[PDB]
């Protein structure tokens, strides 16, 4: 990194998606309606999943066809459950502890697998004591 | 499985 970005650490997030058809919901234009879920975990320096306590809030910014498309969750693993008929790209806003910053994590909600996981690297500052202490749980700081 | 919005 350069400049102010030197004072950061990288962490890997894993976005975990699951989906299945709901037969009791009438297909929309012959397309089945599916229940789907997204959860977010943190990986440590060994690759083990641990609670993503470095975020005090996650907002899923859903496709505009959803009612109340901006859904806020405050407790790991920030699980969202919805229903729909089509996949879409979405930004997941994760808010670091101590107002350290919003990160927009690009996700794609799709039906290509019953469940699938995607890892994303984010850069996190080291100037908020409580966040730094929390970061120690998932690796070097 | 390839359905998109």
């Amino acid at each position: 990194p350069l400049g102010s970005m030197v004072a950061t650490v990288k962490r890997t997030i894993r976005i975990k998606t699951q989906q299945h058809i709901l037969p009791e919901v009438p297909p929309v234009e012959n397309f089945p309606v599916r229940q789907w879920s997204i959860e977010i975990v943190l990986l440590d320096d060994e690759g083990k999943e641990i609670p993503a306590t470095i975020f005090d809030k996650v907002i899923y910014h859903l496709h505009p066809t959803f009612a109340n498309p901006n859904r806020t969750f405050t407790d790991p693993p920030f699980r969202i459950e919805e229903q729909g008929w089509g996949g879409f790209p979405l930004d997941i806003s994760v808010f670091l502890l101590e107002k350290a910053g919003e990160r927009k994590i690009p996700h794609d909600l799709n039906f290509l697998q019953e469940s699938y996981e995607v890892e994303h690297v984010i850069q996190i500052p080291l100037n908020k004591p409580l966040l730094t202490e929390e970061l120690a749980k998932s690796g070097s700081t | 499985q390839t359905a998109r919005k």
